[PDB]
């Protein structure tokens, strides 16, 4: 069972094709992250999964149906970016307005205002809300009813650093129930800990898709294997050169080995089976470093030392 | 029905608009101050009340609904609302019901305090004619307001920014209240045989402010066509607003 | 429908003075408007009505009597010429209804006949102005 | 046609003075000798319906107390009730009751005739085109018609070319014209009352005459109609509630060049005063234009000051102040806008008359005075009622 | 010493919204200010800028007074969200800020090429995105060679390639000797670039130092995340009985928290028994450190899904 | 100087406002249209009291359209808090906005009354060029001062509010009160009391309205008719000379600018 089955779509406006041969398959409990920089492929694929647009050269199958059926949208939350609600209305009255449209019960309103932490700011106007306070309200309408698919377009802008960790903690409680969601951020560290598979895409096409273990293995990107607690410091330090690495032989009881990540990390037992590792530390390449590679994989030449 | 669930929002949001409640208070004060100086100083004062409600009921309707579609697009909730189980017709028609009952209440506080200043300051007003001449007045003032409400949905769906929506809603208010009749007057003064005298009553049917006064002055046309021509101004312009809202 | 001068009845009041038209001698002007005909007890009262600024722009045909083909005490309805193309004589001693006596003619020699027979001057329709009507009526019904 | 000597008059005094007893009579009658005949209250001299009932041909006749009934109706042969010949100079017709379909008192060519205190009920069924005149006066010099009561005649007191005569205190009810004037130079009329009349006062072509203190109660469509009157004087007239039946004008000035129109009271009509374009530059100062729905109708662009010697008129809709405590107002009063004369110049603007753009154009004239056409204004209008005695 | 906040206890309304912080900032370091409830993230930011009067204590920016005009030409402040002037163009907005700060007009055309905005320069600011206004807001901050940057969330609404290039430009300005304050709220992501963090909460400045000092002052375990294991529930029934909190994330992917003395003996279990395809070992990050110091002072942990 | 460097922005920001260029061309095509109707009727004292009435409706309107969002439009736009971290004071970012918006009103009325004079010197033959230059020189240096009053009014209602949507409500309230409500409350005070409320206090109430001091300056020489003044006709009862009427117009700037600075100093 798959929530979203984007099956060979090609979305165009006029003679230009703004989204070319997209082919996705979101699972039943996975957290997918669409990331887009230059083209509107991130933005248009948001509108394709919702009923906002129509596939010009393909089809999408949200929950096994058409994307615009009323049985689909009653079990689909969506939080758009920079939404500013009705400022003369109230916080509780906005959810009570939104619960009537999605057909949810009104007993879920007093829970979800408490569930996002808006109980102290309920029964006040939306114009006297902060930026992060409106994001708590915008998340709370996405959780109305029993949603099966969430589309969080930049969910944690302007939030508290505690509250953004609890928001993803609410997410990881949701996908254990079986609600596969879709994240769309522009801050890439921070969402790499809770994403299940990335969907980094260029201007038109989809560049790469898969989990973070698959993207670091496919895209050859440097890893940093720094390590303390050294056994004997000489023969173990020199033997990385003929293996095919350039290991920086630090003197102060630490060994830096750079690699190519085909000889992956610890490979089988070899980095650890000598008997005395003594508190190694791993600094793997982030989601952000993979994202700059796939921008270089299709056009988009690197800037200078400090430009942008 | 979700045309009513989105109508309850626009009642609660429109009645807390501080810009509307200042004008609706000023409409009720000036309806008393005309009725005070129309009694101490009833068809003679219902014509001056018709000129008052031709100023302000287009202004009340355009103050409510100039930011109905494009004000939700700028707020980002319009893209959110289309992902709900809701057609584009039910958003527009539900806003028309919600904004419609606001100025259907603004004439009940407007003329409800004006008819109180007539029934208590004339002493012999013959009130059997009052409840039919004001019943025809409150109904025809809502239908005038519902035209400019439907005019406001046309200009909201066309523009892309909230600042240029008020620049067109002021332009619609200038054109349909006090530029269309000044260019009727202008043709007569410049020349007499350029324009037919008989033709001019028919040309009042192209202006809902002019059709509003003709059903408060009771003429080559009958009365019943003017009611069906004021309702035709609602039904074409709402259908025009629905055709614009389906092309965003 | 403005092309037809309607006939006078005995129960026909003037538009201005409101009294009975056919109880008087002299020519009697009338004005067909094509929306409703209004009649006048004297031609000088018609020309006093015509020179008002409400009726300068008014598209209406003016019709007076032909006193070259009628007796002055009882003018027949009959021949009723257009008043713009007439030849009014002024200053005669004839006793009209309201204003100065303005006998209207169509042939200009019969207008010159009455001018020399009473001491008057022929003048056209466009030469008639309100400085002349008040001057001629003061010389007739004054002193 | 018998004579008055063919009756049985009992002489009270032997100076040609007679007294007719109570009892009815029949036929027409003729006075040929200077007889000062009086009558008992039962002297109903009822003719049969033809001829002039009481023809008078002798000078110095004191007709008193008669009651005439049902004379003729041939207005061409002048079937009157009291016919007075030109040779019947200085006739007095005092305190008589008349009921008949022709002329009540027809005089012609007479001098110093006195028509005093009579009650002349004209008709009920004739269409006010053949009822005959109430008190017809045809070129009389010296007449004195005082305190009569004319009802339901045709055109009231008709006067044709009569020079010097007074019309004092007579009540005229339910007629077409109240008082008709034709070429009556140097006339006078004081304190007359006209009720429910299709024109209260016809002033046609009569110069140098005095119209003073008269009252017009609920007349139809024309309060006082003046055509071609020069050097007149209109002082103290009370014209009230001229309803339609014209739209109702309390004073209609048509081609009247010079006359002083002061101290009048034009009350509750549709039009307070209609001033035509030909009638300009006459002294109009001190009147009271109260309660009229539209005060002045003046279709022109020529300026017309309505205040001689710095004193103007009282206007009911004058929204002005008086800082220095004199009787005069401080701001001038224009009774007409520019859009108030577009309605008169073009009648199709009546459809647009309730529009806000017209209400805008009334405010643009008060803010931008270049578009103000020169109208019928009066500098220094009055603040209080000057006719404090005329409302009684 | 670049920024020397000493003994400041800012009160207004007799409320004491800032209380007794001593925040000395070096002349090449990059500080990070993070505040959650207390206004010390906002108030102490204003005290450095000189638009607030420090009650009961002194602020010495650049060795001089904080409101001198000679030091305001050496500051740069990127505010929170600035839609500048929607009718002006790109160049004319930055030339306007060039005249005010007294910078030369040779800088304004070489900053719009430095920041990627020369293709969108000479175009009106109403046609700018939120990313481009942040690009323009940076361009006035680097105007006239500032000795102290002060950024208020400079990466909001900004695409991730230009996000990385901004910190690469920050890392050029650190080497040139310009101290930078990164006041932010997106804490996973700024910790790879700051030099010393400054977590302040409820007015009182809680902890200040580098990340190695923060982990030293707070006993926190190392997180070991391993993907590609044989079965999910075969390992999760073992670490929970070993006293280590371990959740699942996917079909075959788990994370494990250590106690830092049981990291290695549990790492023996990974390689020699049921070999997976990847192992990640995480230090306690800035997100984990922020929730420790906040819970340590005043704040209480919420429930499992209550925020 | 910093006051000119921030004036060059507002001079280049108000001229790109399309709502300004509509209602400043509307001031030019009406001042020609009034002066053309004043040339076809000849007259002279009616086209002076109507041109001064035109700048009563529009020069407060252009001034309040400019500067209602001068402070609060920068506060919610974020660019005011940045500007205080520049080497400036609060007195330079207010007086600079007054100089910058003041030269627009000095140019919006030099276009208006400049082309109105050219629709008189080229239209009515034989007009007195000495009297034309003096009357329209007095119109130019007094309609700026009426404009600079309502410019300084708008800085008061920009510093007081904290939301730009509420500043436009107050700017509409200030434009309605001073232009066509104070002329109507004073009229209704004189009508309902019939001029017997106070025969000596009531001429001094014209000085509490800068639009009425503006009308009293330009209607000094050309009184002419009496009905055209209306509520202005109390100006003959004011014993102050013409030079004090200039000084009461300048005092309406200086008190309402020092109030605008004292409000902005505790913003
Ligand atoms: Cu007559
Ligand atoms: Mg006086
Ligand atoms: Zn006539």
């Amino acid at each position: 069972m798959n929530a979203v089955e984007i099956q060979g779509v090609s979305q165009r406006y006029g003679s230009m094709t703004v989204l070319h041969d997209l082919n996705l398959n979101l699972g039943e409990g996975e957290v997918l992250g669409l990331f887009g920089h230059n083209g509107a492929g991130k933005t248009t694929s948001m509108k394709l999964i919702l009923g906002l647009l129509s596939p010009s050269e393909g089809q999408v199958k949200v929950l096994g149906r058409a994307p615009n059926d009323p049985q689909v949208r009653r079990q689909l939350g969506y939080l758009p970016e920079n939404v500013t609600f009705y400022p003369q209305l109230s916080g509780r009255e906005t959810l009570r307005h939104f619960a009537r449209l999605k057909g949810a019960a009104l007993t879920q309103v007093d829970e979800l205002l408490e569930q996002v932490g808006l109980a102290h700011a309920a029964d006040r106007r939306v114009k006297t809300y902060s930026k992060g306070m409106r994001q708590r309200l915008g998340l709370a309408q996405a959780l109305l009813g029993e949603p099966r698919l969430l589309l969080l377009d930049e969910p944690t802008v302007g939030l508290d650093p505690i509250a953004t960790q609890d928001l993803y903690l609410l997410i990881d409680r949701l996908r254990q129930r079986g609600t596969s969601i879709i994240l769309c951020s522009h801050v890439l560290p921070g969402v790499e800990a809770h994403i299940n598979r990335a969907a980094i895409l260029a201007k038109g096409c989809l560049q790469a898709v898969g989990s973070l273990s698959q993207l670091r293995a496919e895209a050859g990107l440097p890893v940093r294997i720094r390590a303390s607690g050294i056994s004997e410091r000489d023969s173990w330090l020199q033997r990385w050169t003929d293996a095919g690495h350039s290991a920086r032989g630090l003197s102060e009881s630490s060994i830096e080995v750079v690699a190519v990540n085909g000889h992956k990390l610890v490979l089988l037992r070899q980095l650890l089976g000598e008997g005395e590792p003594e508190d190694i530390e791993i600094h793997q390449p982030s989601l952000e470093d993979l994202y700059r590679y796939y921008m270089e994989r299709a056009g988009d030449v690197r800037a200078q030392e400090g430009r942008l | 029905n979700q045309v009513w669930n989105i109508a309850r929002k626009e009642l609660s949001d429109g009645l807390r608009n501080r810009w509307l409640l200042a004008i609706s208070l000023l409409f009720a004060v000036l309806a008393v101050g005309i009725a005070w100086l129309g009694a101490a100083a009833i068809p003679a004062t219902i014509a001056s009340l018709a000129s008052l409600a031709t100023f302000l009921m287009p202004l009340i309707a355009l103050l409510l609904a100039y930011d109905a579609i494009v004000g939700e697009d700028e707020g980002g909730t319009l893209m959110l609302l289309l992902t709900y189980p809701l057609g584009r017709g039910q958003i527009l028609l539900g806003k028309f019901v919600g904004h419609g009952l606001i100025l259907a209440l603004a004439v009940l506080i407007g003329f409800g305090c004006a008819a109180l200043a007539i029934a208590l300051l004339v002493e012999g007003v013959e009130l059997g004619m009052l409840f039919w001449a004001f019943g025809r007045f409150m109904i025809s003032s809502t239908l005038l307001g519902w035209v400019f409400l439907a005019f406001a949905y046309v200009l909201s769906g066309k523009v892309n920014e909230k600042s240029s929506a008020a620049g067109l809603a002021l332009g619609v208010w200038f054109l349909f209240v006090l530029v269309f009749d000044l260019v009727l007057l202008a043709l007569l003064v410049l020349s007499e045989g350029k324009f037919n005298p008989e033709l001019l009553p028919w040309l009042l049917l192209l202006n809902p402010t002019d059709i509003y006064r003709l059903i408060n002055l009771s003429l080559p046309v009958p009365a019943a066509v003017l009611w069906l021509c004021l309702l035709a101004w609602i039904g074409v312009s709402l259908l025009l607003a629905y055709a614009i809202f389906r092309r965003r | 429908q403005s092309l037809e001068p309607v006939a006078f009845h005995d129960s026909d009041e003037c538009h201005v003075c409101g009294m009975i038209i056919t109880d008087f001698p002299g020519p009697k002007g009338q004005a067909v408007e094509k929306r409703g005909v209004k009649k006048f007890c004297s031609t000088a009262e018609m020309l006093g009505w015509w020179l008002q600024p409400e009726n300068r722009l008014l598209d209406a045909k003016l019709y007076v009597h032909d006193m070259g083909r009628s007796v002055w005490e009882k003018p027949d309805d009959g021949h009723l010429i257009d008043a713009t193309s007439a030849y009014y004589v002024v200053g005669t001693s004839l006793k009209g209804a309201m204003g100065a006596s303005l006998a209207s003619f169509a042939e200009e020699q019969d207008a010159k006949a009455l001018a020399g027979m009473h001491g008057g001057r022929v003048l056209r329709f466009e030469e008639i102005d309100q400085a002349l009507l008040q001057e001629a009526a003061s010389m007739q019904h004054g002193g | 046609a018998p004579q008055s000597i063919t009756t049985l008059p009992l002489q009270p005094d032997g100076e040609n003075r007679w007294r007719l007893p109570a009892g009815e009579y029949q036929g027409q009658f003729t006075i040929e000798q200077p007889m000062q005949l009086r009558c008992e209250p039962g002297a109903v001299i009822q003719s049969q319906g033809q001829g002039s009932s009481l023809l008078i041909s002798a000078p110095d006749v004191l007709v008193e107390g008669c009651t005439l009934y049902e004379w003729g109706s041939d207005l061409t042969a002048m079937d009157s009730a009291v016919f007075i010949l030109p040779a019947a100079e200085r006739a007095q017709i005092s305190n008589n009751r008349m009921r008949g379909p022709g002329f009540g008192v027809f005089v012609d060519g007479t001098r110093d005739v006195q028509v005093i205190g009579n009650e002349i009920d004209g008709d009920a069924g004739v269409r006010s085109q053949d009822r005959g005149n109430g008190i017809h006066l045809f070129a009389v010099s010296g007449a004195r018609v005082l305190h009569n009561h004319v009802r339901n005649a045709r055109d009231g007191i008709y006067i044709d070319t009569s020079n010097g005569n007074h019309l004092e205190g007579n009540v005229i009810e339910d007629v077409r014209y109240g008082v008709h004037y034709m070429f009556a130079n140097e006339n006078s009329l004081i304190d007359n009352v006209t009720r429910r009349t299709r024109t209260g006062y016809a002033l046609m072509q009569s110069r140098k005459l005095t119209v003073t203190g008269n009252r017009s109660e609920q007349d139809q469509n024309y309060g006082i109609l003046m055509n071609y009157i020069t050097y007149s004087t209109i002082t103290g007239n009370f014209v009230s509630d001229v309803q339609r039946g014209g739209e109702g004008k309390a004073l209609f000035i048509y081609n009247s060049l010079f006359n002083t129109i002061e101290n009048n009271h034009f009350e509750k009509s549709s039009l307070g005063i209609h001033l035509t374009a030909g009638s300009e530059d006459n002294r109009i100062s001190g009147n009271a234009f109260v309660g009229n729905q539209q005060q002045v109708k003046y279709v022109a662009s020529r300026t017309q000051e309505w205040s001689v010697d710095g004193r103007g008129n009282y206007w009911s809709d004058y929204l002005g102040w008086d800082r220095n405590n004199d009787g005069l107002g401080d701001i001038a009063y224009e009774p007409n806008d520019n859009v108030d004369r577009l309605l008169w110049l073009y009648p199709q603007v009546r459809l647009l008359m309730n529009s806000p753009s017209i209400e805008v154009l009334r405010w643009v004239q008060r803010a931008f005075p270049v578009i103000k056409s020169p109208g019928v204004q009066d500098s220094h209008p009055l603040m209080k009622l000057p006719t404090e005695k005329l409302l009684t």
